[PDB]
């Protein structure tokens, strides 16, 4: 469960990414593809170059989705309802992969905003990305 | 699998820049803040109720320096990670009774600490080299668990 | 999420254990202690004999708790609120252990009621024990 | 760790009673019903929308017989489980691209299928012998993942 303080924490570190959703989003996927190359089987049709049009556009959608999630952090199931059906039912993404992308999001914030991602902030953000992952893996079958 | 020449060079060049005492204290502190059940394994270090207590615990800080210096010895034994860590693995299993799933969680925290102290150097390819290292070290610690 | 059908399923297989909470409960712990001996560090003060008074009494409490959970399967967080504080805050049980006990519960039902634990029933029961485990691991710190 | 004489005898005596075709079909069917994302790895077997489809899929049933007969070969190679499975491990990683966390989940399902077909024999000590076997087989499949 996310406390009131976790929620303040997540909103505040999230605000640092506000103008950089495509940038940060693209970097996180680049990192997930390179550090966990098994994730590439889900994107057979992507150009896997650095700063590829396809990766920039998908990195934006991902982080735009995570941005609405933060803005509805009280009701994550409703905020991510359609996404959970896409990921679990239509794409059958193996639930281990959500841990990989969550770790890469955390790495992007640490690179770009090292002081802001203090230990207690790091704990809140990690709680929020587990919560989002749980909603996205909630609808298998 | 063996580290290639390029993997090796990323790893070896980053690690020469790392402050092992400060990153080790940082990594150990964050793991007890992010995953609070791990505190049970260290109930002999004392004050671990909140995150202020942890950040101010001298024994936690000290221990973090050793854990990272140990991990740092993988960098001189890239060809032999499982063999180098085999006794430690025993010690964790038998003496400290630590569930081997937790080694992967520390390894991720270490990636985050390195990323924050070395941002220009922690590129996409460098991060992939280090992720492979951390996966091998966590596997070598879990290996003598029988 | 547990569907309406999962819920019918869980209630019906649960009813088979109704007169055997101590029996089934004791057997599940015996199995968890023997097959995952690392779980014994949490019970330093227990007699670890077969059909020990301490194990019979704890096996009953566990399955009695799981029986109220089934009876409140719509509101698991409220049904298990006090338990979640005990396990996560006071005892700091490592979250891997909840998977071990859940597997042993499933083994007990398979031994005692092999026909009833059909594949679709097996899927519902496993969803319910993950849901209970998630509530019990929800309060770390 | 080596199986002792007593572990060996439980294992060897239970497995002589096992119907490998029926338990293998049972185990494979249940794993696709209980963990539906695993269906993606078999999208070439056809009809896997619901549990009726799975239970009636002849290729799923057939495949379950092989998987369990393979697993059954561990019982003749108790001293050498990691070595016996090394090629299969390669095949899973490279050709079928299966995430190694899933091997532990099949191993648990196999315990449940054996428990249901052999209740008088699947005692507390027998179940502990088999759990150790299943943990070693899952580890030998994950071992060549580099
Ligand atoms: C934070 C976690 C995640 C979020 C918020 C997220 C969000 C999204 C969004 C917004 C879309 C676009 C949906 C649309 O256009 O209607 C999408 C598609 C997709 N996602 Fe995710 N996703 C996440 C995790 C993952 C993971 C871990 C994988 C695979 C390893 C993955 C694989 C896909 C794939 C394959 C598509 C289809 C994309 C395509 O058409 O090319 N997602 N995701
Ligand atoms: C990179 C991963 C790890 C490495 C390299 C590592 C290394 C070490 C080293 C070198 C020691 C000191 C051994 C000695 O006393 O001679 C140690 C002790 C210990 N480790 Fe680890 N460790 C790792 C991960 C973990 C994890 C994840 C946990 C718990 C969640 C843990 C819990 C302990 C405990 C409890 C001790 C004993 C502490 C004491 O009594 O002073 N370690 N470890
Ligand atoms: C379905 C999962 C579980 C349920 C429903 C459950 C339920 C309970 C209940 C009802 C109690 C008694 C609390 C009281 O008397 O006020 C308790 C205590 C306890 N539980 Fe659990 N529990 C579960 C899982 C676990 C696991 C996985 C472990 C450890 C591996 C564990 C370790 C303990 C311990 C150490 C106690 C203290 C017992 C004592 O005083 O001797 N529990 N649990
Ligand atoms: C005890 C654990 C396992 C054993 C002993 C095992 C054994 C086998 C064997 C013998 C084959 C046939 C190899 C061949 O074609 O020559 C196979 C194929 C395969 N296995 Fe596994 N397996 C195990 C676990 C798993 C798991 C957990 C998954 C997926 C979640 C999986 C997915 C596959 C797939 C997709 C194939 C290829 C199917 C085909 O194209 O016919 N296996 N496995």
């Amino acid at each position: 469960v996310l406390s009131m303080e976790d929620k303040s924490n997540v909103k505040a570190i999230w605000g640092k990414a506000s103008g950089h959703l495509e940038e940060y989003g693209a970097e996180a996927l680049e990192r997930m593809f390179c550090a966990y190359p098994q994730t590439k089987i889900y994107f057979p049709h992507f150009d896997m170059s650095h700063n590829s049009a396809q990766i920039r556009a998908h990195g934006k959608k991902v982080f735009s989705a995570l941005h609405e999630a933060v803005n509805h952090i009280d009701d994550l199931p409703g905020a991510l309802c359609r996404l959970s059906e896409l990921h679990a039912h239509s794409l059958r993404v193996d639930p281990v992969n959500f841990k990989f992308l969550a770790h890469c999001v955390l790495v992007v914030f640490a690179i770009h905003h090292p002081s802001a991602l203090s230990p207690e902030i790091h704990a809140s953000l990690d709680k929020f990305l587990c919560a989002v992952s749980a909603v996205l893996t909630s609808k298998y079958r | 699998a063996s580290f290639d020449a390029h993997e090796r060079k990323f790893i070896v060049d980053l690690w020469a820049k790392v402050d092992v005492a400060q990153c080790g204290a940082d990594a150990l502190s964050r793991m007890l803040i992010v995953y609070p059940w791990k505190r049970r394994y260290f109930e002999h270090f004392g004050k671990m109720c909140n995150a202020h207590d942890i950040l101010h615990n001298s024994k936690v800080q000290e221990h973090g320096k050793k854990v990272l210096a140990s991990f740092g010895e993988a960098v001189k034994h890239l060809d032999n990670i499982k063999g180098h860590f085999a006794n430690l693995s025993k010690l964790h299993c038998e003496k400290f009774h630590v569930d081997p799933e937790n080694f992967k969680l520390l390894g991720d925290i270490i990636i985050i600490v390195l990323a924050a102290h070395h941002p220009e150097d922690f590129s996409v390819e460098c991060h992939a080299a280090f992720q492979k290292l951390v996966r091998q070290v966590a596997a070598a610690l879990a290996a003598e668990y029988h």
